[PDB]
Order: structure tokens, then sequence, then C-alpha cells
RNA sequence: CGGUGAUUGGCGCAGCCUGGUAGCGCACUUCGUUCGGGACGAAGGGGUCGGAGGUUCGAAUCCUCUAUCACCGACCA
RNA sequence: UGCCUGGCGGCCGUAGCGCGGUGGUCCCACCUGACCCCAUGCCGAACUCAGAAGUGAAACGCCGUAGCGCCGAUGGUAGUGUGGGGUCUCCCCAUGCGAGAGUAGGGAACUGCCAGGCAA
RNA sequence: UCCUCCUAAAGAGUAACGGAGGAGCACGAAGGUUGGCUAAUCCUGGUCGGACAUCAGGAGGUUAGUGCAAUGGCAUAAGCCAGCUUGACUGCGAGCGUGACGGCGCGAGCAGGUGCGAAAGCAGGUCAUAGUGAUCCGGUGGUUCUGAAUGGAAGGGCCAUC
RNA sequence: CGACUUACCAACCCGAUGCAAACUGCGAAUACCGGAGAAUGUUAUCACGGGAGACACACGGCGGGUGCUAACGUCCGUC
RNA sequence: CCGCCG
RNA sequence: UAGUCCGGAUUGGAGUCUGCAACUCGACUCCAUGAAGUCGGAAUCGCUAGUAAUCGUGGAUCAGAAUGCCACGGUGAAUAC
């Protein structure tokens, strides 16, 4: 957690002039960072899913949740409560060295990298981007994939407006073309 | 919403117990201070409240709010219990789990005396 | 022609038996119903049926209750 | 957090080509040699040849020669 | 119809049983069931028979 | 799925997939039993067809070869399980056990399967069920044996 | 025809035609065309007088039509006995009050208004009157 | 137990009446004024199959045979018998030489061929519209003069004949039809 | 009038029963063969189930209403 | 006794939302740490525990506001029990009961038992 | 034959070849208990990824769900999930409900023996309401209750059942 | 690879407007069950026992189904 | 063996 | 032993040459790009000797612009019952 000490008090001290507030507890501060794998073809393997949640536990550090289809659609063709995807709800500690880890030394590891978007927000100070490989993170061995597939990373603040959660992610430098 | 999420989780065996017409122990856990109480089988008067927040118990505890200031609570209810005539009860979790402080309460309730 | 309804069902005898103030002895259906309607409340309890039967030789009445205004069929007892 | 269920969360010692050692805890295991950080990287310097790219009066120009 | 009705015999001495059915297609492998036994007084383990 | 690890707990060795389809195409001897699911059940009635059944090897809903409940069928199918096979004749040879363990209980455990045999059948049989029993050693033991006690 | 777009259930009870209307008060015209007797009008009834009305109003002015059939009709066919099912759908009626105010016309004088809704009213089984917009 | 009126049934309803089971085909439903009702029922034999043509009255008719004619795999044969499996349960099924009967040439393996089981017991075994096979006994078909369609006879791999162009020889692996018994094409 | 079963590629027919795919023979397309057409050999394409309304995660399939094409009836006086 | 506050109710929208303001010594809420008690179909987020640096932001309580929800007359209208009547698929008279909708209007709940704080 | 709604006229009941639909089951968990949890569908942001998969936030409020038709019910959830489990237990049963009767339904409590919960407590199947057939004859198991001179047995009876 | 002008169709909401046996955020009259009390009525009430008959209904009013808001039609409710 | 006609 | 240090199409850029002129519409170089393609279905053609096959060179037409045509030598078969 070498970017938490640096938030203690050198980022909340930048965002109380930035917006004024009239009390610390109003200042944005990051809840959880969320990593979604929406793996979609394990409808063909079972294992695929298995290597694809082998993943998020290296560009994580921690067991990913499989996650079951909340309804069922034919479209597809999924069954009600059949496995789709994994998640990671990295928050707290682990949050803060991933963050240091994926700000650093994962997005200048993108391939033909120009920035991240300042208009990925939700209307509400939670970021999403979206990643289109595994092998910008080293914990790939980059031999033991078969599959192209990235994930999605959501940074889910405690931000209200667009501008709000941009800019406590703007102090991390975090480098929005 | 943290609190009436509670509310809800408690009102099973709430009103299951006014069912039976039972003079209830209510606990009550906050981050200081757990509470207890007991109550009549109307529902609406009490007989018996001790807690930590009184200044006759915080004298005697370091802090008030962890699980030996939650039996030094269980006790005194049970003294000022059994002053009443005041024998059998149910024990109310009122919504929190059974497991730490709550359950010293009903430990020193049980062992004080409190019969149930 | 021919027709396709022309089918029915015994009809269940349901509602009521006792109304309001009209002792009971313990054990007496009151209400006999498909869900819950009329809700079980004092010394009345509730079958699998949802037939709240008496348990108090006592009256009746029914009232309404918490925040939803559910009839409620209580028991004085007399 | 569980235990015997989550990989092993080691601390490792980064290393890029600007001398930029930064210690971070990983999972990847014994060490790690990286190229570029979010020091060094042509993001500020990347632009810079962006702007300039256009423009065909000046290249006609170069065939002008005077 | 395909629900068929099996008999679970008392592992006790005597020889009551309780009757049920199992659909023996889906599940079949053998009800282990805990009953009550009326002519033991106990609550002894029943084992499913035809 | 689970079973791919949850049956490593139950003693077997090679737990898996079409990885042991490969051995089936080289022609291992190293198992005796094939146990699958309904998860695998797609594998060996499709690519192992002849070469699991040519030795029979398979599974569906008349053994109880194939359930989803794998863990503890092979907590147990691993010690004692001898399997009654057909003949085109008469015959339903069984195994008995090694020749130093308590015989007295081998007298139940050809016993205790009478009851299984004569439990249920193909509800067509002829004039008798059992004709003719000898239990043998290997090669040199001969013990007529009685149908009936 | 004016006809209801996937009704819930096709047949419905005859069912009596009492009470007062509801269409009292011109809402949406300056014009109307209220009820004074009680019957009904089929879907042909109010088509073939919205026809003789639309054209004495030479298309432009605008009409409002206050009702719609949503009641079906059975029919029993000829040489068929009594029983053997309720008969099949023919036509739509609407059931008709006293005091229904049933077309509306807005944009042509007081005159024309006045000299269209007896062209239509030739056209209803029902004795109409003419109504103004009054205020309040 | 299902019992059938001769006025109820349509076309598929398995019927089984003096020890075999027969198939409805289609059946005309007639009556007329001063007579009763009577169907003349064109049903079709089960198990050896050409056709039955019965008249039934109005009442009565025959119980239904425990018929079902699901999706079985071909993927087994020893001395006679031939092996199936299902694709949706992994239910064993034993057909017979008088079960595959005038068919035995045309399955190869894994092949999705469908049988009619009766009563718990397949007796009849249908193999698929196309199957491709192998020439192991052919002629080199030569051309010599032959002005006007040569079509030589292949000997298959499956003990089956059929008549095949001068273009395919030995390990030509060349697919035919089941129902008629022709060369269609060569798979590459 | 009703009573009963079908309307799937340019044509005619299977698939439905038991829901997860739309095939078959002709033709038509290209090539080859031929002095050329026909025959023949090779490569290939084209439908999405009469229309409507549901049931179901999902309909050519199961359901109801329909459409106009077949068949069978239209009794006793 | 008077204010604030917390548990448990009475009641059940005149009590609910919206909008504007407001409170931290008490209490309460977030908050702090989690190796452990316990905990996550991954995650102390929640649950649980150990503590008290910070803030009243959120949430909560209180206050103000009718912008909606809600309450709501009197009069009339509809309906109808009984008894007569008619130009009788509908209505009328005598008598008894008498809505629903809408209108004036009210209205930002009230209240009991205990405990803590603070002033008396 | 059975179940749901309307006709049915606000207690119950109520007919027609009146208007609409369903059942001849499923389940050893989809039952019991304890502990928690809250939907449908749009909206934005987001790798493959689209109208629609998974993730995140908001609006929204039960328009969802309920093994299966319809009605009534459901937040204390009866809806969703997890652990332990066999009360889907035997003998009774005050008291009513409903049928002309055969019958059918509800049931606090009592004794014995269990399960779950720290406990108060709940549990003699399932959200309720369809999922079904009387006797006779006969089959299997149990129980010496009878057992044609007596002793057994056979056959009856009772009990469990087919 | 992209759009420009755009006589027209039109969901969710908002304002106004009707309709419903299988619609209800509302809701009568009567009818019904139960309790108290006075007058009145040859116990008119109930239970048991002997004997029956009857189980083809008709019209009229009101509330409806069905039919054509046809029938001295038909089918229930109640007098 | 097959081989139609302009 | 791979679509690979195979193959070179397509295409971006930068040029040279000829000619009044290189956009329609030239050849050539340079850098980048790196496609189809894994020996070819029915069918079909050429050749019996310095031949087929393979390898390069020259000329004519012509400012420039050939894989064509016309000529020249290198290596050099198999088979004919």
């Amino acid at each position: 957690a070498k970017l938490h000490d640096y938030y203690k008090d050198e980022v909340v001290k930048k965002l109380m002039t930035e917006f004024n507030y009239n009390s610390v507890m109003q200042v944005p501060r990051v809840e959880k960072i969320t990593l979604n794998m929406g793996v979609g073809e394990a409808i063909a393997d079972k294992k695929l899913l298995d290597n694809a949640a082998a993943d998020l536990a290296a560009i994580s550090g921690q067991k990913p949740l499989i996650t079951k289809a909340r309804k069922s659609v034919a479209g597809f063709k999924i069954r009600q409560g059949y496995p789709i995807g994994c998640k990671v709800t990295l928050r707290g500690e682990r949050m803060w060295e991933f963050f240091e880890r994926l700000i650093t030394i994962a997005v200048p590891r993108i391939r033909d990298f120009r920035g991240l978007s300042a208009k990925s927000f939700d209307g509400r100070g939670n970021y999403s981007m979206g990643v289109r490989e595994q092998i910008i993170f080293p914990e790939i061995d980059y031999d033991k994939v078969d599959r192209v597939r990235g994930l999605d990373i959501t940074i889910t603040t405690t931000a209200k407006s667009d501008e709000e959660g941009r800019a406590l992610l703007a102090a991390f430098d975090f480098p929005f073309r | 919403d943290k609190k009436s999420a509670r509310i809800r989780r408690a009102t099973r065996a709430r009103r299951k117990l006014q069912e039976l017409g039972a003079t209830r122990l209510v606990v009550h856990r906050t981050p200081r201070h757990i509470y207890a109480q007991v109550i009549a089988p109307n529902g609406s008067e009490v007989l018996v409240a001790a807690s930590t927040v009184e200044k006759a118990i915080a004298e005697q505890l370091k802090y008030t709010g962890n699980k030996d200031a939650a039996a030094a609570v269980g006790k005194a209810v049970a003294e000022r219990a059994l002053e009443k005539g005041i024998k059998d009860v149910s024990f109310d979790r009122s919504g929190f789990q059974y497991h730490g402080r709550v359950q010293a309460l009903a430990d020193a309730a049980r062992e004080a005396g409190l019969q149930f | 022609g021919s027709t396709r309804n022309g089918r029915d069902s015994e009809a269940k005898r349901l509602g009521v038996k006792r109304f309001g103030g009209e002792s009971v002895l313990a054990g007496s259906i009151i209400v006999r119903q498909r869900g819950t309607k009329f809700h079980a409340g004092a010394n009345v309890g509730c079958g699998r049926d949802h037939t709240l039967f008496a348990k108090a030789d006592g009256k009746v009445k029914f009232e309404v209750k918490g925040p939803k205004n559910r009839k409620f069929i209580s028991i004085e007892a007399e | 957090m569980k235990k015997d269920i989550h990989p092993k969360y080691e601390e490792i010692t980064a290393s890029c080509s600007c001398g930029n050692v930064m210690k971070i805890r990983s999972t990847v295991g014994h060490d790690l040699n990286l190229d570029v950080c979010s020091k060094c990287h042509p993001f500020f310097t990347g632009k810079q040849r962006d702007v300039a790219t256009g423009g065909r009066v000046d290249r006609f120009n170069k065939r002008f020669n005077i | 119809g395909i629900r068929e009705k099996i008999k679970l015999v008392s592992s006790a001495g005597t020889g009551h049983f309780y009757t049920t059915t199992k659909n023996k297609r889906t599940k079949p492998e053998k009800l282990e069931l805990k009953k009550f036994d009326p002519v033991v007084r106990q609550h002894v383990i029943y084992k499913e028979a035809k | 799925g689970a079973n791919a690890e949850a049956a490593k707990a139950a003693g077997a060795e090679l737990v898996g997939m079409e990885d042991l389809a490969d051995q089936i195409k080289k022609g291992e001897m190293n198992f005796d039993v094939v146990i699958a699911s309904p998860d695998a059940m797609r594998v060996v009635g499709q690519l192992g067809q002849v070469l699991g059944p040519r030795g029979l090897m398979p599974n569906p809903k008349v053994g109880t070869v194939t359930p989803n409940v794998a863990e503890a069928v092979k907590n147990a199918k691993a010690g004692q399980v001898r399997y009654r096979n057909d003949k085109n004749g008469i015959i339903h040879t069984t195994i008995g056990k090694v020749d130093f363990d308590a015989d007295k209980l081998k007298e139940n455990l050809e016993a205790l399967l009478v009851a299984l045999k004569k439990a249920k059948p193909t509800q067509a049989k002829g004039v008798y069920i059992k004709k003719v029993s000898i239990s043998t050693t290997m090669g040199a033991g001969v013990a007529v044996d009685q149908a009936g006690l | 025809m004016l006809q209801p777009k996937r009704t819930k259930f096709r047949k419905m009870h005859k069912g009596r035609n009492r009470g007062l209307a509801q269409g009292t008060d011109v809402s949406f015209g300056s014009f109307g065309l209220k009820a004074v007797g009680r019957g009904r009008l089929t879907a042909r009834q109010i088509e073939a007088a919205r026809r003789a009305m639309t054209r004495a109003v030479k298309r432009q002015g605008k009409i409002w039509i206050r009702v719609f059939p949503d009641k079906p009709i059975t029919e029993k066919p000829l040489a068929v006995r009594m029983g053997k099912g309720k008969g099949n759908v023919e036509y739509w009626v609407a059931l008709i009050q006293p005091g229904k105010v049933l077309y509306e016309m807005d944009g042509v004088p007081e005159e024309l208004a006045r000299e269209a809704f007896k062209l239509a009213a030739a056209k209803l089984p029902i004795k109409t009157t003419f109504v103004t917009k009054t205020v309040m | 137990m299902a019992t059938y009126y001769s006025n109820d049934f349509r076309a598929g309803l398995k019927i089984m009446l003096d020890g075999e089971p027969y198939a409805v085909e289609a059946s005309e439903f007639v009556k007329p004024g001063k007579g009763q009702a009577f169907a003349r029922v064109k049903l079709r034999r089960l198990l050896t199959g050409t056709r039955v043509e019965k008249t039934f009255k109005s009442t009565d008719s025959a119980e239904g045979a425990d018929v079902v004619d699901m999706n079985l795999t071909y993927l087994y044969n020893d001395g006679e018998f031939w092996h199936f499996m299902n694709n949706e349960t992994f239910e064993q099924l034993s057909a017979d030489a008088k079960a595959i009967g005038d068919n035995a040439k045309w399955l190869l393996d894994q092949a999705e061929c469908i049988v009619t089981l009766w009563n718990g017991q397949p007796i009849s075994v249908t193999p698929p519209n196309f199957v491709e096979l192998e020439i192991v006994d052919t002629d080199p078909g030569l051309k010599g003069d032959t002005a006007g369609t040569g079509g030589k006879p292949a000997t298959l791999s499956t003990g089956a004949v059929v008549k095949v162009p001068l273009f395919v020889q030995i390990g030509e692996v060349i697919k035919v039809d089941t129902r008629s018994g022709e060369y269609v094409s060569r798979v590459k």
C-alpha cells in the first residue's frame, strides 16, 4: 500500500481545495475495485472457465467468484444458474496494492497505448476500463495462456458526479487521454 | 441501510414472542455501550433496565463496549430481575447475531440466575 | 355445434362461520378461507388451510393492526 | 480472508530500464524485470510527435528548394 | 405412475414397515431414513425394500 | 467440474477427461474400471466406443457406474466391488478373496451375493436359478457348493 | 367500423342498460351531439353517422367521437335450434344512456355545426339533441 | 392400461392387437345416415412391416405398445448383436439380426441411426439418409471403348455392392444413400 | 352445415409424434465430356415451415383463433 | 419539572415523500484496526471482534416549507328495502336508509414505560 | 370424476349442450428447523459482447417469484440461499367445519420416541386449493386372537399393506 | 467509410375522456350470523318413534344467464 | 456391355 | 518442417528514368506491409533424345514499356513389352 499512505495526506488535502468541502468526510475516497472476466464461452468447455478464473488468481491476488447467469436467454443459449463469468471484488488493503500495480506497471504494458478515456464514468463517479489481453499483467507466464480475452476493471468510489471521481483518479495521475 | 435491515430481521422472533405473552429480555448492541432491558408481556412497560451507559456500571470497566463489559450488563440485569420476582424470561437477540457480546450478556444472565 | 366449457367444482363452503361477539368453544373453526385474508390474532390459531380456529372458549372480535390493516381475529376471554 | 484457497502473495522487487527499482506485492514469484513504468513512458513525449504531422504546402516547398 | 412405491423395512428385530414412493430412474440410491419403530418404541434406521 | 479434483480424495489415480482417451487409442491395461458422470457421459459414449465395451467398461442407468455423487461412490468401489458380468452360457464366475483371511466370513461373502443375484433378474428365468456351483481356488481346489444351503 | 383491438374475452354477457350517462359535458369541442334516448349504437352506425357528418363540414374543422363500442354482440345463425352454446360474435355495440355526448365538433360556425349533426342524427337509432360547450 | 377406441386415433398412435404391434399410417373415419361408424384404417406392421389394411368398426380397438423411437448411436458389433447408446441418458440397448434385417450393411460406426424399440427391446434399425464408406474390391475400371455411361460395380468395406463411376478405385472413400443404395458422390 | 387432416425450396414429398437441426428426388447455376445438344461426371446454390396468439429460457414441432384447398357426412319422418 | 437522546411499544399515511435549513461535550452514525472469537459460495463490504484519532459528509433525529400523497364535510346526485303507479328492454310517487366522485377545508402526526445527557 | 374464476343477485349454497382455463402429478429435497438475504424491467459506464450473458452504479418498487391452471395469500416473507437434518413419527385426540349417507377437512392439547435451535420455540410433509375410486375376491409380511375328538397345522380374524 | 433534407407512423410520461361478468386504490341498501329486551302468537321450536306422499311443476314481480334486452321459449335465484 | 439426333 | 528465414500478391511512403507530358495509364529502385497458397475435383495436354525437364543469355517491335514471340547455349533424364 504505497499509494494509500500517499493518499492519506496528499490527495485528501488536494481535493479539499478543488471542491471546497467543509468536512473531511466529504472527500471522495475509493471503495472497491471489481474485476469481471466475462468468459462467455464456458458453454463449450467448463475448463475454459477454469483457465480464465486461474488468470484472475494471478492478475488479482485472491480466488475469484464464478458468476451464475441471473436470467436465461436463448440468444446466447445459457440456462438459469449456469456459470458464465468470474469476478474478483478486491477491496481494502489489496485494492490499494492492486491500484498501485494497475496504473504504474500494467497500463504501460498495454500495446499501442494512447490514454484512458475521460468519459468512462457512469454519471456517479465510478470508472470502468476494459483491457483486451491478459498479458498487460506480468503475472501471466505468456505461455500457459491459450485465449486472447482480457477483463474489465470497475472502480466503485463514493463520489457523486463524474467530475468528482475524475479528480480523485487524476491525483494518482491515471493518464486520461 | 444498516438499521432497518435488522429490524425486519428481528421482527420474526418479536411478534412470535409476544404471541406467547413472554416477558422478554431485549439486548441492544452498538459499537459502544451494549444495552439490555426486560419488558412486561404487554410490550408497553419495562421492568428492569441495566446497561453500561449508567454511571454505576461504567466506572468499574476500562472500556464499555467489549465482551467483559457485556458480561457486566447481563449480571446486573439478572441482579435486578430477581428483586422484582422475575425468574422466567425469554431472550431476544433483537436482530443481532448470537455470537459475541450478546452471547456474554446471555451467558452472564444465565450464570447469575436469570432462568431461561 | 359443440362446447368446451361446462366444468366447475364442488363449492368449498368458505367464509366466516362464527362472527363477532359470539362465544366459541376452544377449537372451533371461525374462518375457513383460501389464503390469509383474515390473519390469526390473540388466542386464535391458524391451521394448514388458513382456517383460523378458536383456542379459548370466549368471544371473537375482528380488528385491523400494524401498518397493513389486515382484518385480524382475536378472542376476548369470557 | 480465508486460508488455503488463495494464491501466494509474496512481495517482489520490480525493476525497469530507467533504474526505477520499486517494491510491490504481487504473485509473480521470484523477481520481475520491466520495460517501462508510469515514469519514463511515451505518454508525454508521445503526443509531442503527434501534433506536427499533417501539412502539404511545406511538403511541396522542399521540392521547390528555394 | 413413474414414481413407483417402495417399502422401508425396519432394521430392528421386528417386521414393521413404512411404505412410501421413490422415483427410481432419477435417483436410484436407496433410502436410509431413520424413523420411529412402534414395536421397539425406539427410532431405528429403516431401509428400502420392495 | 469439481469432480476432476474431488474424487482425487477418493483414491483414484488418473482423474480426468479425454487424457484417458489418448490412452484408449494407445491400448493401455493400467485400469480395470471406467466410471464417469453425466458431465463425462459424452466422451466414452462418443470417442472410446468399441474399446470400452469390447472389454466392457462403460456405465449408464443399469449398473451403478454414472451418478453425479462420485465422491462417496469411490470411497468404497476402490475397495471391494467384484463385477457380476454376463456370459453367453449359464456361467457367472465371481472371485473369492486371498486364502489367509477369516474364511467363515467368506461363506457370507459367497452368500451375500446370492440375495443380490436373487434380488432382481430378467423376469424371464427358465427352470432353475442356480444349477452347479463349485468354489475353486485358482487351479486345484474343488468344493461343490449347494445352491440351497 | 370502430372495433376494439385484442380484447380480453371474446364473448360477454348481455347486461342491462340502466342509469344515467357520463359524457354529459362537452369537453373537447365547442358543439356536441348529446343523447336523450336509451339505446345502443353499432359500429356501422357510429361510422355511418360520421360520414354523413364529416361531409357537411367539408373536412376542415375537427370532430371527436366520444363513444367506442367495446361490447360484442353474438348472433345465432338461421335454422339452428336453441342451446349448443353461445352464438358467434357478429358486430360490436356501444351502450348509450340518456345524456351521453356522442360526437363533438369545433372549427366550424354555429349554424353549420347545427346543420351537420341533424344529418348525422338521422343515421342513429337513438333520439339525440344539440348541446353547446357551457362555461363550468 | 391404455385402451383406444377407433373413432379416436389419428396417425402414428401405435396399437397392439393379435400379438403384434401396429403403427397407424392414416385412418379415414366415415359414418353414414342409417349406418354405424367405421374407420377404414391404413395400418403398418411394425415387426415384419409391409402394410396391413383393417376396417375397424366404431368399437372396439386395441391396447397401445411401449414403442419408443428415440435416437440411438451405433457404436459396437460383436458376433451377431449391435449395441446402441442414447446421447440424452446413456442407457444400454441390444439389437438382434432379426431386428437389423436388410440393414446390416449400412452402418459403419458412430452413426446416429434411429431404432424402434418395442416393449423394452428393439425390433427395427433405421440407418441414416447417407453414410460414407470405402471400396475394397473394385476393378481398376478402364474406359476402353465405352461411349455411353460406363458404370462399374464396386464391392464396399461393409460387404455392400454399389454401382460407381469409373474414377473411384480402392481407398476412394465414397458416400452413398441407404434408402435406395445408390452412389451419390465421393467424400474427400 | 359440421368433422377431420393437411397446406415445408420453382414442383412434389419427408421431418413434427417425443421442443434445442430445416433435409430428399428432380430442376436451375458453373465446369467437364461432345462438331453441338441430350444423356452422363464434378463442384455449388436457393426455403427458413399458410397467417395470428400464447406456452416455454427457447416453437416448423406443443396450444388457440383463422385462411381456402382436400376428404367424409347432410338421418327418421 | 423543562429541553435533547437511545431502546420498547400504542397507533397506523392529518403520521408518506419532495425541497430548504440544522445538530455532536452526551448519545448515535460513519470511522480506526483485525493476528486472533467468528466471518465471505471471492471480498471483514456485510457479519464478528478489539478500540476511539476524525467528521456530522452520508445516514439518522429535529425544524421549516404544501410542491405531491393522504384526511375531508354540509348540499346534491346515483343506488336501493317496503308499499302503490306508468306512455313498463325503463322509470315515477310515498316512506326509510343513503353513497362514490368532486368542493370548502384540514393537514409537515400524536402518545405511554424506561434509561442517559444537559439546564433547573 | 376432480380443481380455479365468472354467471351467483356483498353469509353459505345455486342451473343451462352458459362464458374461460386446468388435473389423473412432481419432490428424500422442492420436506423439518435454525441463520441470513430481497425482486421485475428500464438507465448509464464498461474487453471480446450484439436487442439481450457477466461486472458496476442509479432509477424503480414487488409491475418479480411461488415445481404446474386459476383465484385468494405471501416482506415476520409462504419468495431466494446456506448449515444441520428425517416430525413425510407411532398411539390418541377436546372441539368444531362440511356432506342424504358412504365420507371429507381443520385441530390446540396427551403419552412415547426424535430433529433443529444457546434458548424461547417450531416440526405428525410441501403457500393453500386438483394429482383420484367403494365393496367383494385374492396376494405378501406380522401377531398363537380362533383353530370342528385332543396336540399341531390349514383356513379364517386382527394389524401393516398390494 | 459515412449521412443530408426530411409532406409521414408513434412507446413510457403529462392533461382531458369513456368502458368491463371473469377490473377495484372506494362502496350502499337489504339479506345473514350472534347477543340483549318488551309485547304478541293454541310450542308456532327442537329431538326421537309410526305412517306417508312427492322427486313432470305453471304463471306473475324483482335480480340475472341464454335467445332477437323474440316467444304462453329456456335455465337458476327469491317472493 | 454401352453409343440417342442434327 | 513452420504458413515458417517458404511464397510474393496487395498496399502505404520515399524516389529514379524516358518523354512536351507518367492523373486516368509506364518501367525501375528503396523502406514498410506480408495475402492466397501445403502439389490441385471431373477432366486434359506436351514430349522418345542432347528430347522432356530445368537454368540463365540475346534479339526484333521500341523514347520508355514484355511472363509474350523469335533465336542461343548450361546441366540432363525416365520409358517403349
